[PDB]
RNA sequence: CCGCGGCGGUGCGCCGCGACCGGCUCCGGGACGGCUGGGAAGGCCCGGCGGGGAAGGUGGCUCGGCCGAGUGUUACAGCCCC
RNA sequence: ACCGAACGCCGGGUUAAGGCGCCCGAUGCCGACGCUCAUCAGACCCCAGAAAAGGUGUUGGUUGAUAUAGACAGCAGGACGGUGGCCAUGGAAGUCGGAAUCCGCUAAGGAGUGUGUAACAACUCACCUGCCGAAUCAACUAGCCCUGAAAAUGGAUGGCGCU
RNA sequence: CGUUCAUAGCGACGUCGCUUUUUGAUCCUUCGAUGUCGGCUCUUCCUAUCAUUGUGAAGCAGAAUUCACCAAGCGUUGGAU
RNA sequence: GGAGCCUCGGUUGGCCUCGGAUAGCCGGUCCCCCGCGGGGUCCGGUGCGGAGUGCCCUUCGUCCUGGGAAACGGGGCGCGGCCGGAGAGGCGGCCGCCCCCUCGCCCGUCACGCACGCCGUUCGUGGGGAACCUGGCGCUAAACCAUUCGUAGACGACCUGCU
């Protein structure tokens, strides 16, 4: 796994039928990935961990993208992790604030990279759950839970430093 | 993480008049003026209320070390208010097992000659920071009085005459001598 | 045809790189008020960084060895030289286009002078970081003529204050003159805000 | 010492990006650096938008923090923001700048000719004023 | 010799144009298919059914000129949201 | 000798591995989100350099307490008796050590954390209040940073430099 | 251990390092030859600091002192075999 | 003023506050203090900066004549006086007098080799340097050798002396 921005994929697959087990059970998963090719791979990875089931011995029945059902709402996703340190493997519960699940998982991966130097391949997302105003443990997220929210954009540093690469005017950062 | 907002308030007393050129609080009242420039602290020094009753210090999107300044600016302002109203009086008592540290102020407060510390021929002259005025007290035998508006300058000038009288190459648990700060008070209490 | 830049407020390396490419493309550059150039990282940091550079010397005959210029102008000139191919002919030619000054002397004092906002401290550093004035640094490493440069700049600033005051007074007369005349310039002034000035 | 705030319902001018040169009301604040934003009357779909790209005006129209588009449209039209914006000095100098870019070569010539005269009429007024003021000083 | 008629090769030297093909690299238009026979959205509104923040509310306190602004509590809908 | 790719002589295109402040072709993107300040910062396979162990430096996690039945630190008030308890006498009536190790009063104090004593004494270290006014606190864990970290010509993230 | 007290000063059983002023390993370079020990003479560099400057420590009363920090500026000798 | 080798780069100018950045710019002061200005308070304007380098200034065919708006402005390398400027001044400014012109903006009104579609055009330029013809006012040598000296010395060099 690497990244871009991820998409939620629904992948369902079954260990393919034999004489003995004629109608084997289906298994579904929530697989976050850049595209369906790698989603299907990721599915087989998790499915091999849990069940005696490999890509050879099974078939992916349905792989399909899942869209956010409330894009224009702003939600609080609680996301449960399982990374690998340089040392041993670990659990987390992070919280992010986003318009989408996929975005919230992308937003997680980036943080893990930054905060722990945890590379994609090390990480496992277990559950991602949209959560209320309450049931939010993280004060980073809590500070935005407020009706009359108000703040300035204080030391508003300029970009466009090479539209006029040279100039008469020294810039301004108050607005 | 970044804290969306933090702030504090400092209720100035109706005796004092504080004014702020941007981020440079100037506090004036009974005893005199005290300016102090916080250009280097990066905060919103609002000054709200009719009768100009309180000073408010915001600090937007601060990380933990940025949010520590919020209070400290407020505290320095408090001390600035105090200095204008009451003033600061640091009392410091001389100590010795033998050599009775002969102190004597000179120009006004300014200079402090500290003769016969530990039997030393070397007379320690010690200047004061401008505004601070040392004076040898009565009602207490071996004891100095440092008065001034700006606390910083007073307490440093105390430290000058504390460190001046220091013992080299001996057991300082034994040789307890010098002029030490005994009481940090005000000129007038109300 | 000649860039004059006010070295004040600029970052030592960040200005140098911009000057270097300009000088290579044939532009004649003048950097002025070099003591005002200021370098990221705290003062003590950069003092030690200079004092290391001073230690580097050709052991057997230091007279050959690296020439540690003290003057802020010459310091800036040195760092710019580091971003040229200064052993070549073209690199040398390019270096010869550059002109660098401690303070701001008489050809350039009466010239409007630009600012590189991409190398400017206010923009490029976070406000909670520390930085060093290249004047102080130079002063403490040997530079003799800080005080002299300072006094000359006071005189220059006083002389400039007057110039500004007279410019303001003219601008004021211009504004009044327009108000005096605004019926016999009305259908010129109208066309200069159809095609989008004055607004 | 701030006068403009990322408030719910603050109108902001989008400096650059896809929806550049458009007004936009901040619906809700998502994050440190991302707002959930709308411009029903300004042809801007409800979407998240980074603060970087939006610079914020002096118009706080009033609706509740997560209203459903209909209501912010009504708050926009009630205050008549489109008319108010255009009357502002800011919007005028945007308009000015646009016009200058559109200027054809005949147009350009016309202006040159117009300025040539217009500055000459000011210059004589200024010189006279100076000499008269010289007269006052004497 | 004048025809620069028809054909064939050429140009003293420096040039430019044109359309045709080959190979490229870009630009702008438009027209379709599929999906959770896309998801959200918009618009019209009506009838219900609850739950939450939290209000044209009320209330303690504070700040300004009964009104406006700022916190606090129980929470129906006369702000919304689900 | 690594990574890419294997050479007739040229034009146009396109790439690889690598890059794109300037040296130096290319980010002169209004690039996205974090983390980090280092008085030895850090900066790309082979590769030219560091470990154990530390650190309320900062940032994330994990697990648990305790709390309006009024914390937690901070200003202060008691710390006993059954009792020279028993082993140990060389002295240990709480106190060099060790087996013990409960009851009373209880509001509650361990047959005692230490200081110190030949041994006491004296001092010091729960349970509870008074004031103040919301979170507080503990143990782990892992990121960056720092300590750990000493060499001889002057010196090398390639250099300039860079926050 | 240090009367008492693990850590002033030490430090067993264990353990992690650095150094190339020891000696080994090794055999890459040089066998159409790089003059093979010491001493004398002379310069420079390092610090892992003996002394001197400024300091923190003590089982530092003073004196004497070891322990540690900044530190290589200046020194660090005359002789008998 | 005339020719004439050579070296090339260029192909409107910008004649200036200081600075700030969790702030600034301009006014005007009714009012107060200081040396027409400076500082203050108060008020009124601007502030993704229009008293904007996203800027400003300047125009780019020549002439004719015959109206309007604008109109005493420009020139003669026009000429004399009084200034300011020393950081590497190297540039301006302001004042007398002589002669000449009617130039910017609109209109009419014609004409200028119209060189017959085609490249280095267009300027800073009277450029920098080297060799050559005219006027006016100025000038009138030092250096080295040789000689000498000994404060010096390998030799050079150095210090000295000589109507
Ligand atoms: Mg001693
Ligand atoms: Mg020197
Ligand atoms: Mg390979
Ligand atoms: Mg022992
Ligand atoms: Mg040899
Ligand atoms: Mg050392």
């Amino acid at each position: 796994k690497a990244s871009g921005t991820l998409r939620e994929y629904k992948v369902v697959g079954r260990c393919l039928p034999t004489p003995k087990c004629r109608t084997p059970p289906l298994y579904r998963m929530r697989i976050f990935a850049p595209n369906h090719v790698v989603a299907k791979s990721r599915f087989w990875y998790f499915v091999s961990q849990l069940k005696k089931m490999k890509k050879s011995s099974g078939e992916i029945v349905y792989c399909g993208q899942v869209f956010e059902k409330s894009p224009l709402r702003v939600k609080n996703f609680g996301i449960w992790l399982r990374y690998d340190s340089r040392s041993g493997t670990h659990n987390m519960y992070r919280e992010y604030r986003d318009l989408t699940t996929a975005g919230a998982v992308t937003q997680c991966y980036r943080d893990m990279g930054a905060r722990h130097r945890a590379r994609a391949h090390s990480i496992q997302i277990m559950k991602v759950e949209e959560i209320a105003a309450s049931k939010c443990r993280r004060p980073a997220v809590k500070q935005f839970h407020d009706s009359k929210i108000k703040f300035p954009l204080p030391h508003r540093v300029l970009r466009r430093q090479h539209k006029p690469r040279f100039t008469t005017k020294r810039p301004n950062t108050f607005f | 993480m970044k804290t969306i907002l933090s702030n504090q308030t400092v209720d100035i007393p109706e005796n004092v008049d504080i004014s702020l050129k941007g981020r440079t609080v100037i506090v004036k009242g009974p005893r005199g003026t005290l300016r102090r420039d916080f250009n280097h602290i990066n905060v919103e020094l609002s000054l709200l209320g009719k009768k100009k009753k309180r000073l408010r210090v915001d600090k937007w999107w601060g990380n933990r070390k940025e949010l520590a300044t919020v209070r400290t600016i407020c505290s320095h302002v408090q001390n600035m208010i105090k200095g204008v109203t009451l003033g600061f009086r640091y009392k410091m008592r001389s100590v010795y097992a033998h050599f009775p540290i002969n102190v004597v102020i000179q120009e006004n407060g300014s200079l402090v000659e500290i003769r016969n510390f530990l039997g030393e021929k070397y007379i320690r002259r010690v200047r004061m920071r401008p505004g601070v005025a040392c004076s040898v007290s009565q009602a207490q035998k071996d004891e100095l009085v440092l008065e001034g508006n700006d606390i910083e300058l007073v307490s440093n000038s105390a430290a000058l005459i504390q460190q001046a009288t220091t013992v080299k190459n001996k057991d300082i648990r034994k040789f307890l001598d010098g002029i030490y700060v005994s009481e940090k008070g005000t000129v007038q209490q109300a | 045809q000649v860039l004059v830049l006010d070295g004040r407020g600029h970052l030592l390396g960040r200005l140098a790189a911009i000057v270097a490419k300009q000088v290579l493309l044939g532009r004649k550059v003048v950097v002025v008020r070099c003591e005002g150039i200021n370098i990221s990282g705290n003062f003590y940091r950069n003092k030690l960084k200079y004092l290391a550079f001073l230690r580097k010397r050709m052991n057997t005959n230091p007279s050959r060895g690296p020439y540690h210029f003290r003057a802020p102008s010459r310091i800036f000139w040195r760092t710019v030289r580091g971003m040229l191919p200064h052993k070549t002919k073209r690199g040398q030619a390019a270096l010869d286009r550059l002109k660098v000054f401690d303070g701001i002397p008489p050809p350039y004092d009466k010239k409007k002078r630009m600012v590189v906002p991409a190398a400017l401290k206010v923009v490029r550093l976070k406000p909670t970081r520390k930085f060093a004035y290249l004047g102080r640094l130079a002063h403490e490493v040997g530079w003799k003529y800080q005080a002299v440069t300072a006094t000359l700049e006071e005189k220059r600033k006083e002389k400039a204050k007057i110039h500004y005051r007279k410019k303001k007074q003219l601008m004021r007369l211009r504004k009044q003159a327009e108000k005096n005349v605004e019926k016999k310039i009305d259908r010129f002034t109208e066309v200069l805000k159809t095609h989008g000035f004055l607004v | 010492v701030f006068r403009r705030f990322v408030e719910v319902g603050r109108v902001a001018y989008v400096s650059f990006g896809p929806h550049a040169g458009k007004l936009v009301a901040i619906v809700d604040v998502i994050d440190q650096n991302r707002a959930l934003v709308d411009g029903p009357c300004t042809r801007v779909r409800r979407q998240a938008m980074p603060f970087k790209c939006m610079q914020l005006t002096d118009f706080i129209l009033k609706f509740p923090h997560s209203a459903r588009q209909k209501y912010v449209r009504k708050a926009w039209e009630k205050a008549d923001i489109n008319t108010k914006w255009a009357a502002t000095r800011w919007a005028k100098k945007i308009e000015a700048r646009e016009r200058k870019a559109k200027m054809t070569d005949f147009d350009r010539y016309k202006v040159m000719k117009a300025k040539k005269m217009r500055n000459r009429i000011i210059k004589n007024e200024v010189k006279k004023l100076q000499r008269a003021a010289l007269l006052k000083a004497s």
